[PDB]
Formats: C-alpha cells, structure tokens, sequence
C-alpha cells in the first residue's frame, strides 16, 4: 500500500486538485475559442486539445477510481464527474452526441465550490440548498396545473390550428408561452378571438392561477433567509 | 468496408456507408448514427 | 340497515376510494390520447372508454347519494364532485359542451388531497387557504380601477380604431393586456401616438398604479408565511 | 337657523348620502352603457341622461356649501369632488374636454370607503396610505436616474432614426419602454445593433440599474406589513 | 497660507458649493436644450455655452486641487468629479468621445446626496449601500451561469442561423434576451422548433433556473430592511 | 324524424335537421343546438 | 351669429364660425376651440 | 496643413486630412479619429 498511499496523497494535493480546476477553466477557454472566424487548419489543433483535454480528464478519473473502489461511488459528486467524462467518452465513442460533450463545461461549476467564500454566499448558498425540496414540490403542483389545462386546450382549440394546440406536445409548450407573458395577446390569443370569441375567459383565469403560484414560488424561496437569521 | 475508430476528411468520406456512418466535418472521423 | 352500513363499509373502503382516484388518473391518461395522429376507427374505441369512464363516475355518485341524503350535500367537495359528473351527462344529454366535460379532469385535484403529505406542502395549502379571502378582495379592488380605467377608455378612443376600444368588452381586455406589460408599446400605444399624441399621459400612469395594485397583491401574499411561522 | 340645521341633518343623512353613492354607481353604469351599438335615437336619452346626472352632482355641491362655507374646504376629499364636477361643469361649458368628464366616475372611489370593512383591507389601506410618501421619494430618483439617462441617449441615438430618440419627449417615452423589458431586443436594440455595434454595452446597465430600482420600491412596499404587525 | 485658507473657506463656503450644483443642474437643462427643432444659429450658442460650462468645472477642480495635492485624491467622489471633467477635456482634445463628456451629467448625483433628507430614504440609501456587495457577488455567479449555457448554445446553434448565435458576443446577448422574457417564443425559440425541434429542453430549464437566480437576486435585496430594522 | 341520442357517423349524418341536430364527428351522435 | 350654449346637430352644424364653435356629434352643442 | 484645435465649419472643413482630421458637425473643430 506505499506507492498507493504516496500517489493518492499527490492526488489529495491541492496543487493537483487546483491544477485540474485550472485544466478546467482552461478547457472552457478552449471552448470560448468557438468562434466562427476560426480557420480549418487551426480547426485541427482545436480537434486535437479537446482530445488531450479529454485525455487528461480521463487520467484524472481512472487515478480516482485506482484509489477508490465504492467510497467515491457514494459521493454523488464524483459520480456526476464520473458520469459526465464517460459522457463525452461515449461522444468519444461514435455517438451522436450533438453538444453534451461540454456538459463537461459544468465542472466549473466545482470553481462554484471556492466562490462561496464570501460570507454572503454561504448565507446563499445554504439558502439555495435548503429551498431545492419545496420548489421540487412546486414544480411538481404548477405542472399538474399545466397537465389539466393543457389537456383542457388541446381538446378546445386542436382543430382550426394546430401548430399551437394539435398534439400535447405543442400545446403544452404554447401554455408555457402563454405562462411568461409573452405575446399572449398579438401572438396568440387575438387570433384566437378571430374564430372563438369565448377563449379570453379560458386564458385569463389561467394567467390568475399561474401568476398566483409563480408569485407562491416566489414566498417560498423568501421564507429561508428570515428561516436562518 | 472502412473500419471504426478510423481518421478521415468530410469531403472525401469513405466509411462503411452500410453500417451508417460518415465522416463529420467538426470530428473529421465516421460516426455511427 | 344491515346490507346499507355493509356496503357503505366497502365504499369508505380506501381500496375502493383509492381505485376512484386510479381510475381518475387513468381517466386523465385517456385524455392524453387525445393526439391527432389517432385513427378514426381507434377513435370508436376512445370514444367506448369515455363512454364506460363517466358510466364509472355516474355509478360511484348513485352509491356515495344512496348512502347520503344531505349529509353529504352539506360538505362542498362532494357538490364539486357530484356538479362536475352531472355536467358529464349534460354532455351525455344532447348540449353542445364545448370540452366542459373534461372539467373532471380537475377531479384529479383529489390527489392534491395526498401531495400536501410533503411537510413544506402543509403550510403551502394552509397559506393558500388562508390567503383567499384577501385575495378576493384585491381582485374586487383592481376589477374597479380596471372598470373606471376601461370606461375612460372606450370614451377616448373608440373612433379611430374599434378594434381594440369600440365597446367595453374588447376596451376591458386590452386594458388587461396593457396590464401584463406586453406589447403595449409597439402593438398598441405608438399605434396611438401615431394619431393621438396624448395618450401617453393616459397610459404611464395607469402602468404605475395597477404594478403598485399587483405588487401590493404579492405582498398580501408574502404576509401569511410570516403570520404562520 | 332652524332650517338649516334641518335640510343640514338631511343632508348628513346616510339615506341621502348613501342615494348619492348609488346615483354615482347608476351614473357609471350609465356610461357602461358606452356601446358602440347603441342607436342614434337611443343616444339623445343618454345624453340627456348624462345632463340630469351632472345636474344631480351639481345640486349636491351647491347644498353641500350652502351649509359650508371653508370648512369642508380645509377637506381635501370635498374639494376633490368639488373639482371634479366643476370640471364636469365645464364640459358643460363648452370647453373641449376630452373624456375627462367621466374623471367624475373617479367618485366611485368613495365606495372604496366602504370597501375596507374587510379586516385585511384596513390593514392594506393603511399600509398603502402609509407608503404613498416613499414611493414618491423613489419615483423622484427613479425620474432622476431616466432624465440624466434619456439625456444621454437623446444625444447619441438623435441621428440615424428620430422616432425613438429625436426629442427629449420620445426618447423618454422610449426608455420608459426599455424599462418595462418589452421588445427592447427585436424592437429597438437589434435596429441599434444594425448600425452602432456598442449601444448594448449603454443598454444592458440600464436595465441592470432600473431593474434595482424597481426591485428596491417593492422592498420598500414589502416594509410596511413588517412594520404594523 | 493666509489667501490660502481665505480662499479655501470660500470654497467650501455653501454658496459656492451650491452654486456649483445650480451651475450643474443649469447644464443639465442645457443639455435639455438638445431638441432636434433647434436652429443651427441657435446651435452656436449652445456649443459656447458648453464650452463656458465645461470651463466653469475645470476652473473649479483646478481650485480643488489648489487647495489639495492627496487628501481629496483619497476621496473617491472627488476622484469621480476630476475623472469626469477629464473625460470632458479629452472630448475637448480632439478625441471621439460619443457622448461620453454628458456623463458629466452624472454629477448630477450629487443633488442625491441632498434628496436622502427625506426619513425614509435614509434607511433607503443605507440599503442600497449595504446590498452593493451580495449583489456583485450574484451578479458574479450569473455571469457564470450565462457564460457556461451561452458557451453551449453558440456550439449548438451555430450552424443554421449565426445572427443570434454566430459568435459568443451575440450568443450571449441573445441569451440575455431570452433572460428578459420577451419573444423568446415568437422571436427566438420557435424558428429553431423549425429546425431543431430539441432545443426547447435546452431553453425551459435555462427559464427556470435563472428565473431562480432573479428571484433569489430580489430576496438578498429584501433582507436588508428586515437586518436594519 | 330520427330521434333523441341514436347513434350515427358525422359522415352520413342523419338527425332529426327540424330540431337542430347533427352527428358531431367527436361525439358519433345527433346533439341539440 | 348663433350664440353661445345653443343646442343643435353636427349634421347640420350652423354655430358661429368667427368664433371657432362647432357642433359636436356626442354634445350636440357647439364647442369653443 | 492647418494645425491642432483650430476652428472650422463642417460645411467647408479644411483640416489636415493626413492626421484623420475632420471638422465636426457638432463640435464645429478638427477631431483627431
């Protein structure tokens, strides 16, 4: 177990650790150099350090799993490590992986785990922790609601067009539209009023009840600050 | 046929056309779709 | 009373009231085959499944009334339950319900009835039910601004362009699109401007005083969370 | 002054007083009679309708000083409703007024003087009577932070189009737009874009200030419920 | 030092300082004369007058710093009014200053160290000092969240349309776009549901979460009046 | 006439027309307007 | 002239021009601009 | 050429066109671009 333990101490070395954070923002750099201006030859070298960049991550991840066999597979952190460096080998494997690739980008998000360093953001941060359960819960009601009226507007409004109401698809994202205020009216309910002049009282209780929960989500997420202090 | 795993060009693919792969232009080898 | 309180037994049976809801979910789930790319003669069958869907919610309601006289009209759930299967049949007696049949489908609010279970869903029902009646009342409040503010508007200007003020109906919904802050520049008030160049003078203020009337509903709202806890 | 102090308490009589409330509901139902298809002939009863109206209004003021001479005149409630049947009047004296004449359905608002016997209207009447003073502190800022703003706007974006930013009065008018987040990006900045590739760098922190701003007037409403309870 | 501190007290006499503020206010309303129905004449005058306001402020920083060598040059508001008139005089050295010398305009602000007189905005100014930092510190993790989602949307949508999506610059402006809520449906989304019809489960869940960060934006601005009083 | 709830196809819809009733394509039946 | 406060129909308007009156279709009086 | 902060008019700008000069509408002076 001795170069198992000196090895694993050089993996728990934060110089290490802070360098595959570097290798990271470094990696997302490399991404920032998508831009459309870039040459077909310098193409290839940006083909070849994503493909070094995903070498390293996999060093990285196969020295985490020689250490450890279960004990990192409880943590759900490194399992979302784990999960997303297969991801983009799998991209690595002949997939049809259109962008999922740079879900590896959300490893900065581990740079997220330093920036709770200013006392604010412990505050915020606990906060946010604290309120994932009741907005599930709400995400939950709120789309029982869109369930029942959406089925409600694809059997009403299904028939004189349906590139906004023909399936349940369609219909429940044109409730999404009509959720966030936006073109509600020029776009979507006055050429409605065109055919059904009974439709205004189908849509306005619905932005009453979604803006009532919206705004409820809203007071659940005020609740944890005056919770903790 | 053409392998897998196999180095090519998009604008003179030759993967094996039969098992539906072409040769991407951003990964410049045979993707299996 | 013998076969009477028997039978009543297995009605407040929770095998049995929870197969209502079952069926009621499942019933739902009808409704979500109610795509387009269904075939006419797989419609007959949807149709039978309706058909034997509400001949379910009919018997259920027969039963729950052969036990109860009044005892059960005395609590409102039951009436919600009991209107909405008789609009069914009103549906199933020749009227041109539009889709207000699947108005059972809020029959599914039942199993709201099961996810207040979560302990944060507790104080969020409890609020909502606390918060109704103030509720109420600003939107009685805000009907009246809206119905002095729509009244002068359909006096102003009904001439040029009825099509958004020429009576109060249609001048009372475009005030309510004025209201949720969606094109009223570019689809309505630079229309004005086009023609009556003080009509600005009307608009801004009454975007000030019905978001101070709608900020004044959230906080209303946000008030309960803190009378409760 | 005997019978003056008699027509006096007739006068304070709720019988009247509460007559003069329903002549004011009856007087904006009246004008919820603004149809468009009311006929030509059925017009000159309105018309006639709206003089016997005014005529009631102002047989009520003139009783109303007849007792008082400046003691209701130190009540500003009185001289509102003074002001606005004068103005009425002057409808009635061929002035052009536009609409303002129904300003008079204002007096409907005296009904709101009823409407607070619900217990959470005393508090919301309170609580808006309590922050009318810094919400027009932060009005002033507010107004403050959109002239130095619209000035500096009206001066880059004069040239190449005038109808959003040729004056002070529309640019003006147009950065109350930008503040309301509708259709500044397809409407206004993405024409800027096609020709001044740097105004998003001018219009991103305003929205980020203005958005404080707004988002600062509703803590400040949020305060007062915190501070009566 | 006897003219020395002559002088010096009447610069920080009140009638002096105040004067300047008028002067301030005065350039304002100068600048307030920029209509477009101004004469070209009359444009001339106007130029000298700018000219004799901008020397008005040169000739007073010039004694302020007459009086002080580092002691004002600490003072970062005495830093803010030489920069200012600085960038007043490089506009007045042949520089292509846009509109960059009315951000004297800005010393207008100093009129808000008057307006804080009023009892409540005291507590308001007291506030918004206080929230500065939490509120850098979101506007930190933001950007964040923006720059990983845009880095993934000008990979994604690169391709078929480059004018929202081409670069980073305009990948993420688009989404500070679809931030705002405003025709991310009509303008955005639904021409890429015409191509790719899976960025939709790309878009939602960007709403949700920054809809969160907003949110959460707004509740570290409310904890302020709660943490005071 | 054809009377009250009798089944039918909208296609070859033949309800009681004096009463104001036609076979709705959704419902397969003569409903009353 | 026709004076001041007279009563009349817009169709067939005749207020005191000189004066800038005209009957206006919802007051049926002539209105001073 | 004509020098530095010299006075002008746009309408007959005279400014040293070498340096990227020109006579500003606005600022009715040689700006240096």
């Amino acid at each position: 177990n001795a170069m198992y333990l000196a090895i694993t101490n050089i993996v728990e070395s934060s110089f290490f650790t802070k360098f595959i954070t570097i290798c990271i923002v470094l990696n997302t750099l490399f991404m920032a150099m998508e831009h459309h201006p870039m040459t077909e030859e310098f193409k290839n070298v940006l083909a070849i350090g994503n493909l070094v960049f995903t070498g390293i991550f996999a060093a990285e991840i196969i020295l985490r799993i020689y250490v450890h066999r279960i004990s990192f597979f409880k943590d759900p952190w490194s399992l979302f490590d784990f999960f997303v460096v297969t991801l983009s080998l799998v991209e690595l494997f002949l997939a049809d992986v259109e962008g999922l690739s740079v879900l590896r980008s959300f490893r900065l998000l581990r740079l997220f785990r330093a920036v709770t360093a200013v006392p604010q953001m412990r505050k915020i941060v606990s906060a946010l922790i604290s309120v994932i359960p009741g907005m599930l819960s709400v995400i939950a009601l709120m789309t029982l609601f869109f369930y029942i009226f959406a089925i409600m507007a694809t059997q009403l409004f299904g028939e004189r067009f349906p590139e906004w109401f023909g399936t349940l698809g369609e219909s429940f994202y044109t409730l999404f539209q009509v959720m966030t205020l936006e073109s509600w009216s020029m776009g979507i309910v006055r050429p409605l009023m065109e055919v059904y002049p009974y439709a205004w009282v189908f849509f306005i209780p619905f932005i009453f009840v979604v803006t009532f929960v919206m705004i409820n989500l809203v007071v659940a997420i005020i609740v944890d600050a005056m919770a903790i202090l | 046929c053409l392998g897998i795993f196999k180095a090519c060009n998009p604008s003179n693919d030759q993967c094996c056309k039969s098992s539906k792969l072409v040769c991407s232009r951003k990964t410049r080898w045979c993707k299996w779709q």
